[PDB]
């Protein structure tokens, strides 16, 4: 399965930005996930083809929504309150392993397909 | 698949797994029905963080011939989501598993037309 990220950019405090990655292929389970610089890469959403649940880690939830677009192939991350914390590239990420519970769904251990980025940068 | 390896996350200590592994052998035994041609193997034991454990095992099923192999990945994950059987896990600490196996694409899609 393939990905191609796009949508970041240049953020002002309290900003919004909309990501986006196409998708070919069939997955279990598809996120977001971030890694800013010289850390690791870490998971900030992630669905479930399956069930549809979705799963956040607490320091973006309320701020950060994933959603699909099936007809378009498209999975989405809308982020709103951004703050400079959330400075990182963003990669969407998919796999093709069951698996239940936030740990399996968020770490980036666990995902074999991964997009190439997109730079999101929060400053005043 | 043939492996039959399941990944569990433990919300407890690797010291306290480790000190009772035992007792949790047997509870996830009893999780299966608790017969004896099924034995429960622990692969590995690993520290995630301060009081997350990951637990890797798999399942030795024995047949009425007396010969022996692994439950498959897929049926042996299968099981432990099935909701009974996920809230016996949660009892025991679980809070989360994962197969190895790398489902077809047509797997995907008969998982994704009856999620149930």
């Amino acid at each position: 399965v393939q990905l191609q990220e796009s949508g970041g950019g240049l953020v002002q405090p309290g900003g919004s930005l909309r990501l986006s990655c196409v998708v070919s292929g069939d997955y279990y389970a598809i996120g977001w996930f971030r890694q800013a610089p010289g850390k690791e890469r870490e998971g900030v959403a992630a669905i479930s083809s399956r069930d549809g649940s979705t799963y956040y880690p607490d320091a973006v939830k309320g701020r950060f929504t994933i959603s699909r677009d099936n007809a378009k192939n498209t999975v989405y991350l809308q982020m709103n309150s951004l703050k400079p914390e959330d400075t990182a590239v963003y990669y969407c990420a998919a796999d093709r392993r069951q698996r239940w519970g936030p740990y399996y769904y968020l770490s980036a251990l666990e995902y074999v397909y991964w997009g190439q980025g997109t730079q999101v940068t929060v400053s005043s | 698949d043939e492996d039959g390896l399941i990944s569990l996350i433990f919300n407890k200590k690797e010291s306290d797994i480790r000190g009772q592994q035992q007792q949790l052998v047997e509870s996830l035994h009893k999780v299966l029905g608790g017969h004896q041609t099924l034995t429960v193997n622990v692969e590995g034991v690993k520290t995630k963080a301060d009081n997350q454990t990951e637990v890797i095992i798999y399942v030795v099923e024995r047949s009425p011939n007396g010969t022996s192999r692994r439950v498959g990945a897929s049926a042996l994950f299968s099981y432990f989501e099935q909701a009974h059987i996920k809230a016996n896990m949660q009892s025991l600490g679980v809070t989360g598993a994962m197969a190895q196996t790398e489902l077809s694409p047509v797997q995907i899609k008969q998982l994704i037309q009856n999620p149930l």
